[PDB]
RNA sequence: GGGGCAGAAAAUUGGGUACCG
RNA sequence: GACUUAAUGUCACGGUACCCAAUUUUCUGCCCCG
């Protein structure tokens, strides 16, 4: 009877953590209690515990595998041993039989869920067929109460997902008040095969799917079956997997006040089947042409909605610095929504459209996709007001700008030959930035890329012929982060010109001295501080220190400047007085954002924050070169203000990478981020 | 078509993996891990025994990596003839991936030999990768290769049977710590090996071809590492002893089991472990500490009969019987043996479960992402390696933690923390300790680095990464091979200020002042001005102290090394590689190039001239100076400091209880350790005296948990999931020179509250450090604060810092009665400038309350009247026990916390006797065994110990707040235990409630709230003169025998009488012209001569009080002061009359948490005046306040009473009956004898009793 | 006619930690 | 010459056994009748 009453007071704490209206921040000490004292009963009665007791430790292990979060992209091996140790612990039970009719039941729920959830977080130690096999004996042993147990509706859709025919459960399973959305639809696919009913529940799903964070599981289970029914070569998964990415999108518009995003790693293929899914309404034969380039225009849409947020991981979320005391009760409210929902799963200004482009410009939009493996380029144009597309190949061009980056930062000046390689791939794989009908000649081009392309010269580009021409010497090139970091009404307003210094190993003696430098923070020695004192939006601003890459919380990237330096929050909160001004940094892109080792990254650097404060344009390097040709960028800035930066760039010798490969090194390093 | 011989040999600890071939390899992950590691294969079947080989595959990689590296340093050729690039890649379509695939960049160069390469004709490049040859990825036959390596035997010196992996290998579990936590990530395990005696392997390479001869044998001695260790590769042309010690340590258990103690078992082992310290002299010529002479028992453990014999002689036995497996294995084994039959004795033997799972990660393979990644020097490049020898040196106790034994077993207890050595039990600085320390230090240095990532297809471009695959280490051992130091470490309970349950454990350092070895190697092309940096932060010069943190124990301040002896040498690898080949890179040879000089170095091998200087480097100061900033202080102590030790006790001579804790000190000058051992107050202490202060000024103490937690304690003392932002060091004693004997033997015993006398078992010394006012001693202290601390944080640093200064927290033990009191403290002048500003920013009271004296025995009649020198105190037997016990772990608001300074003046003779000099003054060599002394004193400054006035205030407090006998025995004459009543039964446990004097006094397992510190001598005449004595001072006392309550209690319906007390007389003037009649007619062994203060001498003592209710600091200010012509007894001599004193208060401080208030005299009559109303409340039967109105205080206050302080001639006559007449000292006709006064006939009984309990009844004419 | 006591009682370990697409 | 490698491709020198805890609480060197 010790037994009795540990087992009850277990019990109690169980059900208590087992409450959607308790903190998770209370439900893992109070779990981990109640697992504590189930523990020790075990310790001191080794082989002699009842099943009753076995079925407490394994609801507990379930329960402790629920609240074990991914602190990354991984899952964690914490919750594949506490379901592991729950399965053996409930195995015991089940070698303890003879008992109770009503125990077997419970016994084999509880193995039956802890089993699904193995499968789902690990395929290759749960198999399907063993899966199958358990799921099989749980409704042998009588687990079809569909309507006092939620856990029964699971199993009955795991088995009709796995394949056995339930067409004798299925009057059972609607009639439920338990069921949702998304186990009626995949009771109407998977048993009755009803496409008809099973849209009308699907589409519910997608408009419940609006309200619900994206750390729930109902999206993994809705991405999980969109995947599914592409996977069979349904009718339906095109149209589901638009509607939920524009669930998504309007989920995503609801987020905390940062450009911050929860990490699944559902939630880049969702983007990779909906993109694939407009782009199969498009390549396939459509009669009208005005569906069609409204098509090639959604395509564009899903691609800028994807690169707007970067989505951080967990543990960089609890490493978060500390500013702007209501921003940190707004992070923290978005931390604790996004952990409470996963836990309640399992507990039960303006944006410039894209048409709103100035007159001879051409946007070209970029994406990765994964799932097939290609690259694509979508082309605007304003004068024609055409909308096209084009595909490539990105693996051999993500080997030569690795081997690049490896030689650079072995042998940061005589990486050139590798540059004019990467240069020459690039301008291979991507052949349709030199041929006229994709981008016309003489045409300003802004480039909205994706993934590691956003470290790749673009204006550098080499055609794929003998006397090969640079891309930057018919066209000013222009970048962007994403399409919904452009502007309108850039309004400088004042003709200050401000200088900002820090290091002094750069011999910027003869440029300090200068006349035209402005009465306000020219510094020698600047500091924080005075980079938050510019009164009121100078015409050039000019920042020369060196740059500090934090290499998980692009938040923890900062400018050496004096007494710590200002960050990438730092900049987002504090200065208000740079509206509409050109910014010049001496810090370089490689000191600024992480060496990558994915094909995929999404690291904003300072330049971002500078285009979120308001700056109408910031010139940086890609790379590092010496300080005489920033000098050099800078005073014929300064000289001439209104000109474009290819022309400099084709004055300086840019164009002589077969003669001088230094030289074409140091040219074509100059980047321009912003949107006139 | 030759063959080569090659011998490998190594230099390091290698490491060791099971074999499995190619998918049981892929079942299991440490042979997926360990895939670069030598492979055993078990031999014949048990899982016991086997041999170890390297596979010639891996030392094929390693050969072609050399060949490799070697062109590409000497663009694309070697000697005169180019070789290609070669073929790295293979395509899946014509056959199949060569069974290892390939992460790291490929070094290339411009190409150019005339042609491609075919089967007719290839480069030595192409013949030594084994392109165009017959056999490729399937084996067939030994021949047709071109180039052929076969596996590696271990060279085993000499043939035996099979060698055993116990013998060769011994596991160990590695780590992965995270930067910003401070704390560890996860672990692995892995097999080291033994290098000194299995560090030899034997191979053959065949050659068909002699065109790549030169190359391969070029780039055989280019090999650098195998195996997780360096190498050279050239070219050749007990378990019988433990089961007699398990038998002999069950007789010993049985033997103390039947003697009823057991208990001491436990500690028995624990110094059987120290006797590792010490040689076997302290075994063979007796060494052992002794009992106290002319005692019947022995020592306190060492003289327990174990069969008949005491257990140091059956220890000599045990040690004769095994002389042949060393002694420190002997008491180890015998230390170990003791402990496990005793935790099999007592019945729980640690299961330790751990739940969730045990976080043991190894990396693991993804699919697809097969990359190749050229890498291209340039032309003009210059490639060089740089060689740092230098020596680290412990500026503190270190700690390299390691598991348990009996889990380092490679094929399948008593101390909680080992540290690591080697097979010689020499210690040992891992190479995996400095590589994470390096590579920790070069992340402060850049400012950025990553996370380690186990699973990984592209290598991290970082820079810490970058500029860490270049370094190579090596693992160092030093020339000692003495034991470690065991130190023990509680933990506090800050509810009741009591150790917790659970919380004693011990750890194992290693000696101060210890030196290993230091090589580090960088090959590149330009030496990084973060390592330079690094290199400066970590070693030390004139004025700077290294920084190199080592080790698992940093926040007590354990592992901080200092680099000396750094010599850097270059080395040309452009113009000079063959001068490399030769001398094999230097690599074991790094010993000679410390001791060196100039005109020896090697061909290519030159001193490194241009290295930076602290100050020119950019990356330090500016990341690395700034990370620690040093606080160091001196606490100046005026009273004994006692951190007691308890086990070394045990085990040295001296027979005593409680001595200082000593320190091990190891001098590199000469290879000894230190003559003498320097006293310390530990690291663990001082660090708990801060986190103590804070966490009560703060409230952060009185949590119940701290898991998650983000308190201001947990932030700067760190917790679970933190590490700690400040760094505490041991306070070291510096003017331990300036004392003579500065260690003081202070002696105390236990008094029985109703015999009056000592009680049984109960009597015990302590050994201090002689502190005194006026010779105090001082401890230079030390601690590291981590920057990023807030302007509050450092508040409360300095707060708490100020609350040592003010003398809140005392050092060590015994604290209550006046031990390692904090006089003062000094901040020397490196501390920075806002900590030393923060640090520098911070009448006649009277009672006049009058007793009326008993006024039928003296005021009626004068001095024809004997009184018996004690009477006894009964109350009404009814305690008032509180259950809402107050806390320590907050300064409470409502309570009051501070200081009382008085002052006492005796109104008669003074006897403290000074027990630590049985001699004294002189006088034994006239006469053997008597016993004389000197006044209590240290360093030649007259003192009362705090001990004395406790034990005094506290009686008198019990009896005027009728609590519970404190100190009470139950024995012989039923017993005594049955007539007390149950409510006069000492307090045991907080679940009855406490007593008052209990309540502010303490327990066992409640602290007292009230301390007493020692009483120092001011004004007044000393030593009372009298003529005939051989001393001008120093009168002899008479006999003094022990009380027998027999008197008391006869006849046994008699219930016991109460509180003895002791009256005021001037009887010591009988004694004093006595003199001539006490040497003779009285046997010299009897009495004692003792020396004596004079009337009228002023002491000078505080008591300190913390949450205090004002009725109970109302009820203390009455006990030290109950009014006019009511005084305390104190001393030796009682009953003849010394030692009555007079207690005025001088001041009263209370201070709250910030100031340090005066509380004027109206004050402190509202305390008193709320203290009386509580006694009435308790009494039951409900202005200045009349104490004698309540029956029990009348009662005490007429036996503390003084007849003779206003004018009064009354002088009474205090004395004791002569047994038998014809006894000497009889009265002439007097008929006071206890033959006349006990006989049931004269005195009746019940009349005995009533006049015992009635004081100052008369007693010769007996009313 | 005579000396006793010379240490006693607790705590002797508890927990924590698995970034890597 | 088996035990015991596969050969045109092994970053394991790819990973600090790390973090948290005051040897401390209570005790007058004291004392008379078989
Ligand atoms: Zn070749
Ligand atoms: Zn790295
Ligand atoms: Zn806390
Ligand atoms: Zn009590």
């Amino acid at each position: 009877t010790r037994e009795d009453i540990d087992r009850k007071e277990a019990e109690r704490l169980l059900d208590e953590a087992f409450n959607p209206r308790t903190k998770p921040v209370d439900r893992k000490k109070i779990i981990n209690s109640a697992l504590k004292i189930l523990i020790g009963l075990y310790k001191e009665k080794k082989d002699d515990l009842t099943s009753a007791s076995f079925i407490s430790i394994a609801r507990a292990y379930y329960l402790v595998s629920i609240t074990i979060l991914p602190k990354g992209t991984t899952i964690p091996e914490k919750k594949k041993e506490a379901l592991r140790k729950g399965i053996e612990f409930i195995d015991r039970a089940i070698n303890k039989f003879n008992g109770s009719i009503l125990d077997s039941q419970r016994a084999f729920r509880i193995k039956s869920v802890l089993s699904i959830e193995f499968n789902r977080i690990d395929r290759e130690k749960c198999d399907n067929i063993k899966l199958k096999n358990l799921l099989n004996e749980a409704v042998d042993k009588g687990c079809t109460d569909f309507d006092t147990y939620e856990w029964d509706i699971q199993i009955a859709i795991r088995l009709c997902e796995l394949g056995v025919d339930m067409e004798g459960h299925f009057d059972n399973l609607i009639k439920s008040n338990k069921a949702n959305d998304l186990q009626k639809a995949k009771a109407y696919y998977f048993i009755k095969k009803d496409d008809h009913k099973a849209k009308e529940h699907m589409d519910k799903c997608t408009a419940s799917l609006k309200y619900t964070p994206c750390s729930h599981r109902l999206w993994d289970e809705t991405v999980g079956f969109i995947e599914r029914l592409k996977g069979d070569s349904s009718t339906l998964w095109r149209d589901f997997a638009i509607k939920t990415y524009r669930s998504c999108r309007v989920q995503e518009k609801e987020t905390g006040t940062l450009r911050l995003r929860w990490y699944w790693s559902r939630h880049r293929v969702l983007y990779d089947m909906a993109f694939l899914a407009v782009k199969e309404q498009a390549d396939d034969e459509e009669p009208d042409v005005n569906v069609k380039q409204a098509k090639i225009k959604k395509l564009a849409e899903i691609s800028d909605s994807l690169k707007s947020r970067f989505s951080l991981r967990l543990s960089d979320m609890e490493k978060m610095p500390k500013s702007d005391d209501e921003s940190n009760h707004e992070f923290k409210k978005f931390l604790d929504k996004c952990v409470t929902a996963y836990q309640d799963g399992y507990v039960i200004a303006k944006l410039l459209e894209l048409t709103q482009v100035p007159e001879g410009w051409v946007v070209v939009h970029f994406y990765l996709n994964k799932l097939e493996g290609m690259g694509n380029a979508i082309v605007f144009d304003k004068c024609a007001n055409s909308w096209q597309y084009k595909e490539f190949q990105y693996k051999e061009l993500f080997e030569v700008f690795l081997t690049w980056q490896a030689n650079y930062n072995l042998y940061k000046e005589n990486a050139a030959e590798h540059l004019v390689t990467l240069c020459k791939k690039i301008g291979e794989t991507m052949p349709f930035l030199f041929c006229d009908n994709f981008i016309p000649n003489g045409k300003d081009v802004l480039f909205v890329p994706h993934d590691f392309l956003h470290r790749l010269p673009l204006h550098g580009s080499i055609e794929n012929k003998t006397n090969g021409k640079l891309f930057l010497e018919n066209h000013s090139c222009c970048y962007l982060p994403a399409w919904s970091f452009a502007s309108e009404k850039e309004a400088s307003t004042s003709d200050e010109y401000v200088l900002l210094k820090n290091f002094d190993q750069g011999h910027f003696e003869t440029l300090q001295n200068n006349q035209i430098w402005g009465t306000q923070s020219v510094k020698d020695g600047a500091s924080s501080d005075d980079l938050e004192n510019i009164r009121n939006n100078p015409r050039l601003l000019t920042i020369l220190c060196h740059g500090e890459a934090n290499m998980s919380n692009p938040f923890r990237s900062m400018l050496k400047l004096a007494n710590g330096g200002i960050t990438y929050l730092e900049i987002l909160n504090s200065v208000k007085g740079l509206k509409g001004s050109q910014v010049i940094l001496g810090a370089c892109e490689t000191d600024l954002v992480p060496p990558l080792s994915d094909v995929m990254d999404e690291h904003y650097s300072v330049a971002t924050a500078l285009l979120l404060i308001g700056a109408a344009g910031v010139v940086g390097t890609m790379w590092k070169v010496r300080s005489n040709k920033t000098k050099s960028l800078i005073e014929w800035k300064l000289e001439n203000i209104e000109y474009k930066l290819n022309e400099w760039q084709k004055e300086t010798g840019g164009a002589a990478y077969k003669d001088h490969p230094p030289t074409f090194y140091r040219s074509i390093a100059f980047r321009s981020i912003g949107f006139p | 078509d030759m063959n080569i011989t090659v011998e490998l040999t190594f230099f390091e600890p290698y490491r060791l993996v099971e074999w499995f071939d190619w998918d049981a390899r892929k079942k299991s992950h440490s042979a997926m891990r360990g895939q670069a590691f030598a492979q055993w294969t078990w031999k014949g079947k048990g899982r016991t025994a086997g041999k170890s080989f390297i596979t010639g595959t891996l030392v094929r990689s390693a050969v072609i990596k050399a060949v490799e590296e070697l062109l590409s340093l000497n663009n694309g050729k070697w000697e005169g003839v180019p070789c290609c690039n070669g073929s790295f890649q293979t395509d899946e379509s014509k056959g199949k991936k060569p069974s290892f695939l390939r992460k790291r960049h490929t070094l290339q160069w411009q190409a150019n030999n005339k042609n491609i390469c075919d089967k007719e004709e290839a480069c030595p490049f192409c013949i030594l990768l084994g392109r165009f040859d017959n056999a490729g990825k399937v084996h067939e036959r030994n021949k047709d290769y071109d180039i052929h390596f076969s596996n590696f035997d271990l060279d085993h010196k000499q043939e035996k049977n099979d060698l055993r992996l116990v013998d060769i290998a011994s596991g160990r579990i590695l780590n992965r710590v995270d930067f910003d936590t401070g704390k560890a990530k996860d672990y692995f395990r892995t097999w080291e090996a033994d290098y000194e005696t299995y560090g030899t392997y034997t191979g053959r390479i065949t050659l068909r071809n002699e065109h790549a001869k030169k190359l391969l044998l070029a780039s055989l001695g280019f090999v650098d590492k195998l195996c997780g260790a360096l190498c050279r590769i050239e070219v050749i042309k007990s378990e019988d002893h433990n089961d007699e010690l398990r038998k002999q340590a069950e007789v010993i258990v049985e033997a103390f089991k039947q003697n009823d103690k057991l208990e001491k078992i436990r500690i028995l082992a624990d110094a059987i472990r120290t006797l590792r310290l010490h040689g076997e002299g302290v075994i063979e010529k007796d060494e052992l500490p002794d009992g106290k002479e002319e005692r019947d028992k022995g020592h306190h453990l060492w003289d327990i009969k174990v069969q008949g014999t005491a257990l140091r002689t059956k220890l000599k036995e045990l040690w004769q019987s095994n002389k042949d497996i060393g002694w420190r294995k002997f008491t180890e084994m015998l230390g170990s043996n003791l402990y496990l039959i005793y935790k099999k004795e007592t019945g729980g033997v640690s299961t330790r479960f751990r739940i969730l799972g045990d976080t043991e990660y190894y990396s693991k393979d993804s699919e697809g992402s097969d990359l190749f990644i050229p890498v291209t020097p340039p032309e003009g490049i210059e490639t060089k390696e740089w060689i740092i020898v230098g020596r680290l040196k412990a500026a503190t106790p270190f700690y390299f933690g390691v598991q348990q034994p009996s889990d380092s077993i490679p094929g399948k207890e008593h101390t909680s923390f080992n540290i690591l050595l080697d097979k010689e039990n020499r210690y040992r600085i891992p190479r995996s300790a400095l590589r994470g320390a390096l590579r920790r230090d070069l992340r402060t240095a850049f400012g950025s680095g990553c996370n380690v990532s186990l699973g990984g297809q592209i290598l991290c471009n970082c820079k810490v990464c970058i500029e860490m695959r270049r370094i190579t280490l090596k693992d160092s051992v030093s020339d000692f091979s003495e034991p470690p130091e065991i130190r023990y470490r509680i933990a506090k309970n800050p509810g009741t200020a009591t150790v917790e349950d659970g919380s004693l454990f011990d750890i194992e350092v290693g000696p101060e002042g210890l030196t290993f070895p230091f090589v580090l190697r960088y090959r590149g092309h330009k030496f990084p001005e973060q390592l330079s940096s690094v290199i400066r932060y970590w070693e030390e010069n004139d004025g700077k102290n290294g920084m190199a943190w080592l080790g698992g124990l940093d926040s007590t301040g354990k592992g901080r090394f200092a680099l000396k002896d750094i010599k850097i040498f270059e080395w040309d690898l452009n113009q000079k590689i063959n001068e490399y080949i030769k001398e094999r890179g230097m690599r074991g040879k790094e010993k000679e190039l410390l001791e060196m000089g100039e005109s020896s170095l090697p061909d290519g091998l030159i001193p490194y001239k241009f290295f930076e200087e602290r100050e020119c480097l950019f990356p330090y100061k500016e990341n690395l100076k700034p990370q620690w900033s040093e606080v160091q202080y001196t606490i100046e102590v005026g009273s004994p400091l006692l951190t007691a030790d308890t086990i070394s006790a045990l085990t040295e001579p001296g027979n005593r209880d409680a001595i200082a804790y000593k320190k091990r000190v190891y001098n590199d000058g000469n290879n000894a350790i230190e003559p003498e051992p320097r006293f310390a107050v530990k690291s663990e202490t001082h660090r708990g005296i801060f986190r103590t202060a804070v966490g009560r000024r703060t409230g952060d103490l009185g949590k119940e948990d701290h898991e998650d937690c983000t308190c201001d304690m947990c932030i700067i003392f760190g917790n679970e999931h933190e590490s700690s932002k400040i760094r505490f060091e041991d306070l070291e004693l510096i003017n331990g020179n300036e004392f003579e004997k500065l260690e003081k033997h202070i002696d105390h015993v236990a008094i029985d509250r109703f015999t009056g006398g000592a009680l049984d078992k109960a009597k015990f010394d302590t050994y201090p450090l002689a502190g005194s006012p006026k010779k105090p001693l001082k401890l230079k202290g030390r601690f590291w604060i981590k920057k990023g601390f807030s302007g509050d944080h450092k508040l409360l640093i300095t707060t708490a810092l100020s609350d040592i200064r003010d003398g809140l927290y005392p050092l060590g033990s015994k604290g209550g009665v006046g031990y390692g009191w904090v006089a003062g403290i000094s901040i020397d002048d490196n501390v920075p400038d806002d900590f030393k500003e923060m640090i520098n920013k911070t009448g006649p009271i009277n009672n006049d309350y009058v007793h009326p004296g008993h006024q039928s025995p003296k005021q009626d009649h004068k001095n024809k009247n004997i009184y018996y020198p004690h009477y006894f105190l009964d109350s009404g037997s009814k305690v008032y026990r509180e259950k809402d016990i107050i806390t320590h772990e907050e300064f409470t608001e409502e309570l009051l916390s501070g200081k009382i300074n008085c002052k006492l003046e005796t109104l008669t003779p003074l006897i403290i006797p000074d027990t630590s000099d049985e001699n004294g003054l002189k006088l034994q060599g006239n006469k053997p065994g008597h016993k004389n002394y000197k006044f209590f004193n240290i360093n030649g400054e007259l003192m009362i110990p705090g001990s004395e006035l406790r034990g005094m205030l506290r009686t008198h407090f019990e009896a005027l707040t009728k609590s519970c006998f404190a100190i009470f025995g139950e024995d012989s004459t039923k017993t005594l235990g049955g007539k007390l009543d149950k409510a006069l039964h000492p307090c045991t446990g907080l679940s009855d409630g406490l007593c008052p004097g209990c309540h502010l006094f303490g327990t066992t397992d409640y602290k007292g709230r009230v301390k007493f510190g020692f009483a120092k001598y001011e004004n007044g005449p000393e030593w009372l003169i009298t003529r005939g004595n051989n001393p001008e001072r120093s009168l002899t006392l008479g006999v003094l025998e022990s009380p027998r309550p027999a008197f008391s209690i006869p006849d046994d319906e008699s219930e016991i009488p109460g509180r003895k007390f002791y009256l005021h007389h001037n009887g010591w003037r009988i004694i004093r012209q006595k003199q001539l009649e006490i040497r003779e007619t009285v046997q010299p062994e009897r009495n004692v001569t003792t020396e004596v203060m004079d009337k009228g001498n002023v002491f000078s003592f505080d008591v300190r009080f913390e949450n205090l209710r004002e009725w109970e600091l109302g009820l203390l200010l009455q006990s030290l002061d109950p009014g006019k012509n009511i005084a305390h007894k104190l001393g030796k001599g009682k009953p003849y009359g010394f030692g009555s004193v007079k207690i005025k208060i001088d001041s009263l401080h209370t201070f709250k948490i910030d100031k340090i208030k005066r509380v004027p005299q109206s004050d402190i009559r509202e305390y008193i005046n709320k203290g009386y109303q509580k006694l009435i409340e308790w009494s039951g039967n409900n202005v200045l306040p009349q104490w004698h109105v309540i029956p029990h205080i009348d009662k005490l206050y007429k036996l503390l009473w003084v007849p003779f302080l206003n004018d009064s001639k009354l002088e009474p006559d205090v004395r004791y009956p002569v047994l038998n007449e014809e006894s000497k000292g009889y009265i002439e006709g007097s008929d006071y004898t206890y033959k006349k006064l006990g006989d049931k006939d004269n005195l009746p009984y019940k009349t005995r009793v009533k006049g015992l309990t009635t004081p100052w009844s008369p007693w010769n004419p007996f009313q």
